[PDB]
């Protein structure tokens, strides 16, 4: 079967070049154009360019003429797209697709100067002296994605909103809310648990009423 | 010259 | 470059409804117009090529029409699996360009947000940073304006906003907004307010505390 295999994620320091790969299988590699598409999440799609593996004929979008370089390693049926001098505007998902019918899963490229960094995890109790109660957990200053956040080790799963992480000045912030009846908390305990595989950390923070 | 969808559909 | 204009931005439907999505081109592109569907966390999928030629296996409720500068995607009776983003793309001239997308979402009753404000935790306040968190939960439709006020005056920089996808079970949206200051600055103001304006009311929902 036709497959276009892309890594899920790449991390790059600003100013350091990165090469993304798209490994093709299950068809004649030299019979179809290979296209690269950029998408900033929640935003639209942009054609970066295309290369035909027959002879390496390349068409670039002028917008990327100083940013993107398309190459191949035909012996391994792989197409590459190299980004020069990356900046935070280059953080995006990048797809390879042949004729816009078969698509790779996309590579999430993140540009940051950060090292692997465990999050600071903060319990959020309601305003001091303030039928339902909403508690929160703030997950700040980490790198890279992802984290796994749970409440009461997963046994508290309803009434939860865990928000997508947002990268800002090299680090991610995420938050989660949980809503329970006022007879549930604080009479029963509620704790936010946060695992960050890249740092091998798992942290618990009990939500306590403010004094 | 590229035909959109021609890889999967000719 | 050829510009593609899509409308509307958002279409809110009940399963069974019929819809029409518009794409208009800045110049004649003949029949060289394609439609894609993109679901959350997925790559785009080719739906219709060359204006009206439906892709093998795409349900027959989908059809495309138009020519020259004016194109339409029709969905006969929307199923829940049809919710997501729809993009048009022209391949008349290089660089191939995409429209800004139409989001097809599930219609439900208008709902005001449940708003909750959280002062910095004492844990964070042992650090040099201070974040105030506001959760705006379970509202509909998605359009919402959130302001942070510090001693009555609006502050926009150092704000980090994150939005959930439409909830698959109740069709609402939620948003988290985080205002971060240095601890030193935080301790030099008293009043912190999160203000939400949503179509469900003429007056904003205001949540506030004094430090």
């Amino acid at each position: 079967q036709v497959q276009l295999q892309q890594p899920g994620a790449e991390l790059v320091r600003p100013g350091a070049s990165v090469k993304l790969s798209c490994k093709a299988s299950g068809y004649t590699f030299t019979s179809y154009w290979m296209n690269w598409v950029k998408q900033r999440p929640g935003q639209g799609l942009e054609c970066i360019g295309m290369i035909h593996p027959s002879d390496g004929e390349t068409r670039l979008n002028q917008k990327f003429k100083d940013k993107a370089t398309l190459t191949l390693d035909k012996s391994s049926s792989t197409a590459y797209m190299q980004l020069s001098s990356p900046t935070s505007e280059d953080s995006a998902v990048y797809y390879c697709t042949t004729h816009f019918d078969y698509w790779g899963q996309g590579t999430t490229l993140t540009v940051s100067s950060a090292k692997t960094t465990a999050p600071s995890v903060y319990p959020l109790a309601p305003v001091c002296g303030d039928s339902s109660v909403t508690l929160g957990c703030l997950v700040k200053g980490y790198f890279p994605e992802p984290v796994t956040l749970t409440w009461n080790s997963g046994s508290l799963s309803s009434g939860v909103h865990t928000f997508p992480a947002v990268l800002q000045s090299d680090l991610y912030t995420l938050s989660s809310s949980v809503t329970v009846t006022s007879s549930t908390w604080p009479s029963q305990s509620i704790t936010c648990n946060v695992a960050h595989p890249a740092s091998s950390t798992k942290v618990d923070k009990k939500i306590e009423p403010r004094g | 010259p590229i035909t959109i969808g021609s890889h999967a559909h000719g | 470059d050829i510009v593609l204009i899509q409308s509307p931005a958002t279409l809110s439907v009940t399963p069974g409804d019929s819809v029409s999505l518009s794409c208009r081109a800045s110049q004649r592109i003949s029949n060289n117009l394609h439609w894609y569907q993109q679901k959350s966390h997925e790559s785009p999928r080719l739906l219709i090529r060359y204006t009206s030629q439906s892709i093998s296996g795409i349900p027959s409720r989908f059809s495309g029409s138009g020519s020259g500068t004016d194109f339409t995607l029709s969905i006969n009776s929307v199923e829940t699996e049809d919710f997501g983003m729809y993009f048009c793309q022209q391949s008349n001239s290089w660089p191939f360009t995409f429209g800004s997308g139409t989001k097809l979402e599930m219609k439900r009753a208008d709902a005001a947000p449940t708003v909750s404000i959280f002062p910095p935790s004492s844990e964070q306040l042992t650090s040099g940073g201070a974040s105030v968190v506001c959760f705006l939960n379970n509202f509909y439709p998605k359009d919402i304006n959130v302001k942070w006020k510090i001693d009555g005056s609006e502050r926009q920089n150092g704000v980090l906003n994150s939005w959930t996808d439409q909830d698959s079970k109740d069709s609402t949206y939620s948003m988290s907004s985080t205002l971060t200051l240095t601890k030193d600055e935080y301790e030099r103001h008293n009043s912190y307010t999160c203000e939400a304006t949503h179509k469900t009311s003429t007056s904003p929902i205001v949540k506030s505390f004094n430090r």
